[PDB]
């Protein structure tokens, strides 16, 4: 985590908005 | 020192894997994700 | 949306950029599976 968690939630979240 | 890698078709994955969800609504996204991982490394063959 | 959805991405996610495994869909599989068997 820490900079992981950030680009992790940084995808997950362009995931979300593309699906 | 504390790079992150970003694999190559890491968004693809999800992806494919949310689509599937987002119109099928599995009841148990778990289960269906179990079942949906195992049948496309089995198809990858 | 679901109820969890964005849990399960996170923690998927986070762990392929924790981890690094050699294969995503491997991982996929054993990562999933793992939290099957803990609930």
């Amino acid at each position: 985590e820490e900079l992981a968690w950030k680009i992790a939630k940084m995808i997950v979240s362009d995931v979300m908005q593309q699906c | 020192m504390s790079h992150i890698q970003i694999p190559p078709g890491l968004t693809e994955l999800l992806q494919g894997y949310t689509v599937e969800v987002l119109r099928q609504q599995p009841p148990d996204l778990v289960d269906f994700a179990v079942e949906y991982f195992t049948r496309l490394r089995e198809a990858r063959r």
